[PDB]
């Protein structure tokens, strides 16, 4: 019946020795990730050779290898043969290049069972995407999730792929960011989106040089895509402006959009308002990131109002380094301890001082709370919160990861935390303790609970 | 490993001959180190001889301070990697920040076992 | 940094020949999970000698082997270095005896990082049951998932369980369904559960004996279990009365109760209009089981009726031989066309008809309509349904899997369901065909859709 | 000739020693046949001879009929599995039903390809 063997390799050169026993696996394996191996187009004829008589292949990952246009070719002819199943391929940081692109083209020409294909990392520029998409263009070619991340393309590349869009019904995902397309190439892409009938799934923008005006282009692709769950657009100077244009489409009854990544997008609690009906009236939104906007405790205000209202069931909420101050941890403080959605909160690299979190540590603490993971790096944290934390970590039991890095906790403040999470009634399973400083001792003690118990993992 | 406390440091802070010190190396040397699970905010590589870093445990090349915190004499050839994102989950992103400043570590038994990072957030 | 292999065999007799190849991958595989490989006690010491030098080890799963308490032991022994990590272990139906639960009891009190344990289908008895409750009241043993159906347990075993359950307070599941532990031992296991502290997660009873007795027990744990996600009690002779009983521990604001299986607990319309109260004020209640319930179109009115009511965000409704009939389609109908919560209903094993089909298909060819999993075997449909079924394949762009099984679809029927599922605008993923009588004609014309359009399979 | 068709037949509904008969029986033979992802609702094994069942598909051991339908002139061992369950979804738990039955088959070049498991709906 069935023989699935997965191989997955990252971070770490093989040697001939290795790479010896290694090649017999790659004849057998549905999924093979060599990651960062050190493999050179020495290697890729084994590679190519092996995955000729691999009739199970689903799944090959080479990234981060030096195989370059020739190395890549290479590989790609071990997968032309008439048994060859692969569904996705990633090719990401391989040193290709814009000639690399013609044997891209064959391959999704004659492989109707890839779907995915990971590109990004590699200077294609808008002449190798150009000859991409004539594969990508061809009937034969069943390819639903594309990554272009940093390909050095531009506002030239946009027509090819709103021609491709445009005629591809199935297609489910196009991430584009890193690329600077400006304005002129993401309205290009919107009116290939709008024109096209797929039913697209996840559309990433992030830095592109999207504007404020770009937002009423996309606010026609979210108010028609009712497939549509994943829209990131973050470190694109959109400002309020954008926000307000954007908001009118996450409205629409049709929209059922479910992520929204709009961090550094240069957002003040203006937009954050526009931002705040949407919230509060849909309840298919789960993930929002806010991260790097000038929101301040006014932003986290309206914010707040609205995670206490009905309607909204926003499950993740990404606000690291918004400009929030101790004062409004109160309100924070209310919701850990009302809503009943959220299991993720970021505040890291606010500066709410041992005031604001010892508020937040009394919502939390109370019965019912809810929250999973919670970040407070970097927020101005000494050892006088870690006596609250102890014991919110002993009153709820919700929490199953805590990140306190880069806080100027001590050894007074550590023991207290290595004081509650000894405890079998703390449920915690994940403790990240980056770049703060402790002693011989206390590095002791720490490593101690390590193996006292092995179902929580301290983090450096 | 060599003295543990001190090997720790040197895997999350030290890169002899870094080869690149841009956002790809960052990228890179975060995930070989395993700083990527969950991705750290910040984290700073000093480059060059070990010998170099050892002495500022002392007083040939390093200078007392506070908690038992040491800023060095000399300069050092870094770089900073700073988390570029919308999420703390992976994939990590990093912006690279070069430079040739002088480091603040922390002593224990003559040798490195702590960086401060927060010197390197903004220059 | 990393280098993780795994190895999944399942139903395969393996061979001395081959049983040699894969020694040297138990030794660095992190999951090694042999189903039903024709092991014998022979292959297992081969498998201890390489678990052992085994640091990567984290699961292992034996699944269906003859080993006995003997070969049982000598694989047990391999994970008693000091190196060990495993975390997950199954050994269901591996013809362990209560003889046998001595070195298991012993093993449990050895591995704090074993957290999931699968016994299910030996013949432990309570006498069994008892000495490895010993073990697992050792303050060394860290386990957090316990399954033990049909393991000859009898109302005995629930006292020794519920002092593991006192006593251990990260316990997070438990599962003894298909156990004749009673309406006793149900009320023990419900005592020791009332004050243990652990924040059980899941517990499972089906065909135990659960009555609607039991079901005042039963309220007072969903009551106060906050951290009850999963609660199984299917094929247990509740009635409408039990379900009455249970509703107020459902309706407790306290309670986020997720999935919720009573299929063939003897409800009707009657409970379940009890049912559909909590229904429409918990919107935490994603999954719900309501197969084999003698319901009618009574009871279907009633869930149509909730379904459209804000506040019911149900995803999940198996509502399979529930004596519905067309009549009931009209409702269904306006639910698929207007609920924006629900992606999976089975409805399979009523009379449904061509006539109530064909009024399914107009609610599900809505625009924004987002059902995902639609299952339809066994309904009274035939060719004549067919046409409306093609063209919602494509009017409709939610769908991912339809099941029409054992309906008397024809060549004719199924070749215009193969004109729409051919077309790229078709998204559909998975067509279940099973038990349907078409010619070799059609057969071909199947077997080339296969080979032209490879995202979607045609189970059978 | 064993082809395709008889083939996929035979490995559906072919069980040659039942070696038990019990609800252990289908649990096990369902998920072996692949006929568990995901669960299939109903399915019916034919125990004993091979040949006997070759033999249904022209007048031999069984009577012609329509569309190629015909019954079996002589009585089956057979096994039926049915799904005992409160999802579609495995593992897939299934109730054991033993008889002594005749069986009706779809016929096509003198080879059964498929067996009507609507007569084995109810005991």
């Amino acid at each position: 019946s069935l023989d699935i063997q997965s191989l997955d390799i990252q971070c770490e050169e093989l040697s001939d020795a290795r790479w010896a026993e290694l090649l017999p696996l790659l004849q057998q394996c549905q999924v093979v990730r060599l990651d960062d191996c050190g493999l050179t187009e020495a290697r890729c004829k084994d590679i190519s050779s092996a995955l000729r008589v691999n009739p199970a292949l689903a799944e090959l990952n080479l990234r981060s290898n030096e195989l370059g246009d020739v190395g890549v070719h290479c590989v790609l002819q071990g997968l032309q043969t008439p048994s060859c199943k692969i569904q996705k391929l990633s090719l990401q940081n391989c040193c290709l290049t814009g000639a690399g692109c013609g044997v891209l083209s064959s391959t999704l020409r004659t492989l109707p069972t890839l779907q995915e294909l990971h590109l990004s990392d590699n200077l294609l520029g808008d002449a190798g995407l150009q000859l991409l998409c004539e594969g990508l263009l061809d009937p034969q070619c069943r390819l639903e999730k594309l990554q272009l991340e940093y390909c050095s393309l531009s506002a030239a590349s946009c027509e090819p792929l709103a021609s491709v869009l445009r005629a591809k019904p199935d297609f489910k995902e196009l991430t584009v960011s890193n690329n600077d397309i400006n304005e002129a190439g993401v309205r290009v892409l919107c009116q290939g989106l709008k024109d096209s009938p797929c039913q697209l799934e996840a559309l990433k923008l992030e830095s592109c040089g999207v504007t404020s005006d770009n937002c009423r282009d996309l606010c026609g692709i979210v108010a028609s895509k009712a497939s549509l769950r994943e829209l990131a657009l973050g470190s694109n100077k959109l400002g309020d402006v954008g926000m307000a244009e954007l908001c009118p489409g996450l409205l629409h009854p049709s929209s059922r959009l479910r992520t929204l990544w709009i961090w550094e997008c240069g957002i003040t609690a203006k937009g954050c308002g526009d931002l705040c009906r949407v919230l509060r009236a849909k309840e298919s939104l789960k993930e929002l990131s806010l991260a790097g906007n000038e929101l301040g405790d006014e932003g986290a205000r309206l914010l707040c109002e609205t995670l206490l209202e009905p309607g909204c069931q926003l499950e993740s909420l990404w606000v690291k380094s918004c400009s929030f101050t101790a004062a409004c941890c109160s309100h924070f403080s209310s919701v850990l301890a009302q809503n009943r959605f959220l299991l993720e909160l970021q505040i890291s690299n606010n500066r709410l001082e041992d005031a604001g979190v010892r508020e937040l540590c009394q919502g939390l603490g109370q019965p019912g709370s809810v929250l999973r993971v919670l970040w407070l790096a970097d927020c101005d944290v000494s050892d006088s919160s870690c006596s609250s934390l102890a014991a919110t970590l002993l009153a709820n039991h919700s929490l199953r990861e805590l990140d306190l890095s880069n806080n100027c906790l001590g050894d007074a403040g550590i023991l207290q935390l290595v004081e509650s999470v000894r405890q079998p009634g703390c449920l915690l399973e994940q403790l990240v303790l980056y770049d703060i400083y402790w002693s011989e001792e206390m590095e002791d003690r720490l490593q101690a609970l390590e193996k006292d118990k092995p179902s929580l993992r301290v983090i450096s | 490993q060599d003295n543990s406390r001190y090997t720790h440091f040197l895997t999350q802070h030290y890169d002899a001959k870094p080869q690149g010190r841009d956002d790809r190396y960052c990228e890179s040397i975060m995930r070989r180190r395993g700083l990527t699970s969950p991705c750290k905010d910040i984290n700073t590589f000093i480059h060059g001889n070990k010998r170099s870093i050892k002495a500022i445990c002392e007083n040939k090349n390093g200078n007392p301070h506070r908690e038992n915190l040491r800023i060095s004499k000399s300069s050092f050839q870094v770089t900073t990697c700073k988390l570029h994102g919308g999420s703390p989950w992976p994939p990590c992103q990093y912006r690279a920040t070069a430079g040739f400043r002088n480091v603040v570590v922390a002593c224990e038994n003559g040798l490195p076992v702590h960086l401060d990072q927060s010197i390197f957030r903004r220059p």
